[PDB]
């Protein structure tokens, strides 16, 4: 057999990026952490999706 | 084809009388001799 | 059996008519499309050969 | 196969010419 | 004649500005639209791809929160107004 | 559905066979060869032919 | 108070589906739940005797349906009450066995203990609390109730549109064979084997 | 068929805004089905190539898996009551080709028609051949 | 210093650095998947240590 020969397969990991608001909401809902004081402000001002904007960079011929 | 019953079954029902100009009329009647009668009728109370 | 056969004959006739008509329509559509395609291709080829 | 018809960007450009300026991003200094 | 609500839009302007526009065929461009009131906001087209890419928090915030989040893309238009000294005459 | 040319071999036959003949086509081909590709008249006629036949803009 | 992206404050939500049911490490807590008891064993024995008397006297005026209607019970419950009381009275009056010498199964002995402790704690009900004709209520009733067996799917994936969509193919009732008795005597039982697919019926 | 099995690779890209694949009418129809199912942001037809603009959500891509069923060296066909069993209890998209066009397994199941199983999108781990 | 009293245990337990203090350790549980006796070699001979794999959720 082989290892990392599965291109378009298990070579890459398709996992979601969970930011602070998502992780803290999950922790609070599951009750593993007491609601922090900053959480309300973070939720009312959610972080932007940086990966989508990153995908917009395009190589240009010089 | 297996969904329906069939013309044979329909004709058998018609011959047996089970399923053989707007209101049916007297559909049922209970007669208590010496006491009276209870009728069940398909009819219109007001327009009829 | 005669009653059931009359019913079945009606059903089969209707099914046959439906299938025939729809297959005919599909063939007509396909033929029209292919004919138009070939019609444009022939003129294109003639211009190229000119 | 060279007589087939498939939509193409060259065809679109030719149609427009029969009928593309690049623009620089603004800076929003203020 | 104007149609598709164009008459409503023209009549909803201050004074007889809409009537003047529809009758004289006057062309207003740029912040003139904002100052006349035809268009509420002044947003650059660069936001539209940005909105497409960043609309995933609309489902992380509530409806009103999302509606206010939409306003981050409104800019400040130049103060120039072609018909500033003509509304009274019109 | 009316399609064809020449009179005996239709366009569907001209497409299929490379040896098929067509005097109307050969008239123009001979005129082009006898004037030259660079000739302004030849260039105008060829452009007109392409446009009228409706095969211009093909990719 | 957690967050929801959409407004739908009802009891018919995945969060509220099986309300109060453990969804974390508390699933391993040894909780004690109320024990279930039959209604025909919850109602008071004197009420049982009264129902049995009425039914054994005039089963027409005091129908099973009417008795259940008056005493807040089900027809099956009334039938069970009457059967049990008739059996007990037959045994007592014929002097065959006392209420504590009739051989029974372990399950029924445990049921008797359950009702004894139920009466000692709360006391027998003086009236029925059932419903005559149960209603169409959205409740979890086992794993079989959580899926569409015919479709073989737990989730209905569908598109978003403001216009009508093609209708779903309806199932057709299964056509299974049945036996219907047609002539029964003290010696012979004759029943017609019916095949609902046979087209020619005569 | 070869072109579709090739386009699988272009669809399974990660950390990419858009990717190119070979052109074919079958590819165009499968892309139409995918866009109607909301799995891609869009696509563009450019001569010999098709440029698929992919869709993402919370970093990860919407298309998490593609399982090929019908290969050019082996067709796979199913009756309606076999398709129902094979797609049982799954939210994935199984692309089916029928006499009525390239549709989803749910359309095929409602129509009760025999179809050819091409691809399975986001079907998790559910396959038989 | 830097210890917390556990009611059920009735005793104090230390607070460990690296752990996030916000996390409530009383609502997490662990399972030992595997423990093995690995070996190393030095000048005097063979040295034994241990490896462990543990799941926490």
């Amino acid at each position: 057999g082989k290892g990392a020969v599965h291109y378009t397969g298990t070579n890459f990991r398709r996992v979601q990026r969970l930011d602070i608001v998502d992780r803290m909401r999950a922790l609070v809902a599951q009750g593993l952490v007491d609601a922090p004081l900053w959480l309300s402000a973070a939720e009312r001002a959610p972080p932007m999706e940086l990966s989508n904007l990153k995908l917009m960079d395009r190589k240009v011929h010089n | 084809d297996t969904a329906t019953a069939g013309e044979a079954a329909r004709a058998l029902e018609r011959e047996l009388g089970l399923s053989r100009p707007q209101y049916g009329g007297l559909l049922q009647q209970i007669e208590l001799p010496g006491f009276g009668e209870i009728n069940v009728v398909h009819g219109d109370l007001l327009s009829g | 059996l005669a009653e059931v056969t009359e019913e079945e004959r009606q059903k089969q006739l209707q099914l046959y008519l439906q299938e025939k008509r729809e297959r005919r329509l599909r063939r007509e559509e396909q033929l029209q499309r292919i004919y138009d395609d070939k019609k444009r291709r022939a003129v294109l080829k003639d211009r190229m050969r000119i | 196969k060279h007589l087939d018809h498939v939509p193409t960007e060259r065809a679109r450009q030719l149609a427009e010419q029969r009928s593309r300026v690049k623009l620089e991003k603004e800076k929003f200094l203020r | 004649i104007p149609d598709s609500g164009m008459s409503f839009v023209l009549a909803n302007l201050r004074g007889s500005l809409g009537v003047f526009l529809a009758l004289t065929g006057h062309t207003l461009s740029g912040p003139d639209l904002i100052w006349s009131g035809l268009c509420k906001h002044w947003i650059s087209p660069e936001a539209l791809p940005f909105l497409e890419l960043t609309a995933e928090k609309q489902l992380e915030v509530s409806e009103r929160e999302a509606a206010v989040l939409l306003e981050e893309h409104f800019l400040d238009a130049p103060d120039a107004y072609s018909l500033d000294d003509w509304e009274e005459v019109i | 559905d009316k399609v064809g040319g020449n009179g005996t071999e239709d366009l569907f036959d001209q497409m299929a066979c490379a040896r098929a003949g067509w005097p109307a086509r050969t008239l123009l081909m001979a005129m082009y060869m006898a004037l030259g590709a660079k000739h302004p008249a030849v260039q105008r006629s060829r452009a007109e032919l392409e446009v009228l036949l409706g095969t211009d803009g093909f990719v | 108070v957690d967050f929801s992206q959409n407004r739908f404050p009802v009891l018919n939500t995945a969060e509220n589906f099986r309300y109060w049911k453990d969804r974390g490490l508390d699933r391993l807590l040894p909780r004690v739940f109320p024990l279930k008891l039959p209604a025909h064993r919850r109602v008071d024995p004197l009420l049982r005797e009264y129902i049995f008397f009425l039914h054994s006297m005039d089963p027409a005026r005091f129908s099973i349906r009417k008795l259940g209607e008056r005493y807040g019970l089900k027809e099956r419950t009334v039938e069970l009450i009457c059967r049990e009381f008739s059996v007990a009275e037959f045994l007592r009056r014929t002097e065959l066995a006392t209420p504590y010498t009739r051989r029974v199964s372990r399950e029924k002995a445990v049921l008797r203990m359950k009702e004894a402790l139920f009466s000692l704690k709360l006391g027998y009900d003086q009236l029925g609390d059932e419903d005559l004709d149960e209603q169409e209520e959205h409740e979890f009733r086992g794993f079989r109730s959580t899926q569409d067996w015919i479709q073989r799917q737990n989730i209905e994936v569908e598109m978003m549109s403001a216009f009508p969509l093609p209708a779903k193919r309806n199932p057709l009732p299964k056509r299974v064979d049945v036996d219907v008795t047609v002539h029964n005597t003290s010696k012979l039982k004759v029943m017609n084997w019916i095949d609902p697919n046979d087209k020619v019926v005569f | 068929m070869q072109r579709a099995c090739e386009m699988v690779v272009s669809l399974l890209r990660v950390d990419a805004l858009s990717q190119r694949c070979p052109f074919h009418v079958l590819n165009v129809q499968i892309l139409d089905l995918l866009q109607r199912e909301g799995l891609i942001r869009g696509f563009k037809v450019d001569g010999t190539k098709i440029d698929i603009l992919l869709k993402h959500y919370k970093g990860a891509p919407v298309i998490r898996n593609i399982r090929v069923v019908s290969k050019p060296s082996r067709d796979i066909w199913l009756t309606p009551h076999e398709l129902k069993f094979r797609t049982r209890f799954n939210t994935g998209l199984w692309i089916m080709q029928t006499s009525c066009g390239v549709i989803s397994h749910r359309d095929c199941l409602r129509m009760g028609i025999g179809g050819k199983m091409l691809m399975a999108i986001n079907n998790g781990y559910q396959h038989f051949c | 210093a830097q210890t917390v009293y556990d009611a059920e245990k009735g005793m104090f337990v230390r607070e460990r650095e690296g752990v996030d203090p916000l996390i409530k350790l009383h609502e997490l549980r662990q399972t030992l998947l595997s423990v093995s006796r690995m070996m190393s070699m030095n000048k005097q001979g063979r040295v034994y240590y241990f490896r462990a794999i543990v799941a926490v959720g």
